[PDB]
């Protein structure tokens, strides 16, 4: 959310492990205009490993 | 039907995601939670 926006060309991919998110603070930067997820939600996002 | 419960509030149009089944948002959490136990359907109408 701080960086250059990359291009859909060459996109950004990063994976994280070992590490705790908070997906209440992440939801605040942005407004969403829509999701698709299949197999999960993300109020199951919120909760889990 | 045995009864016929109708919801209604003002909401803007650009915000379908907060209230769509399986959101996250502070909208579902603590100001609107839909039932989902009975036969029901959400429209989204501009009336003038
Ligand atoms: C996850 O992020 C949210 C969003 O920032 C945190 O909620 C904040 O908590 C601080 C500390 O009490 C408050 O000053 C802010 O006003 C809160 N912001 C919002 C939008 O609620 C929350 O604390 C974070 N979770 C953890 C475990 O730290
Ligand atoms: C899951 C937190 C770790 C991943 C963070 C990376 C990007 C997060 C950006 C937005 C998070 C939104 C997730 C759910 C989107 C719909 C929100 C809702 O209207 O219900």
């Amino acid at each position: 959310f701080r960086e250059r926006a990359p291009t859909i060309m060459q996109y950004k991919r990063e994976v994280f492990t070992r590490c705790n998110y908070n997906l209440s603070l992440l939801l605040s930067l942005v407004q969403v205009d829509e999701f698709v997820c299949d197999k999960i939600t993300p109020e199951a996002l919120a909760t889990g490993c | 039907y045995s009864s016929l419960t109708v919801d209604w509030f003002a909401f803007p149009y650009a915000w379908k995601s907060y209230l769509a089944i399986g959101s996250a948002d502070r909208i579902v959490r603590f100001n609107y939670n839909q039932d989902y136990s009975n036969p029901s359907c959400r429209i989204h109408s501009k009336v003038n």
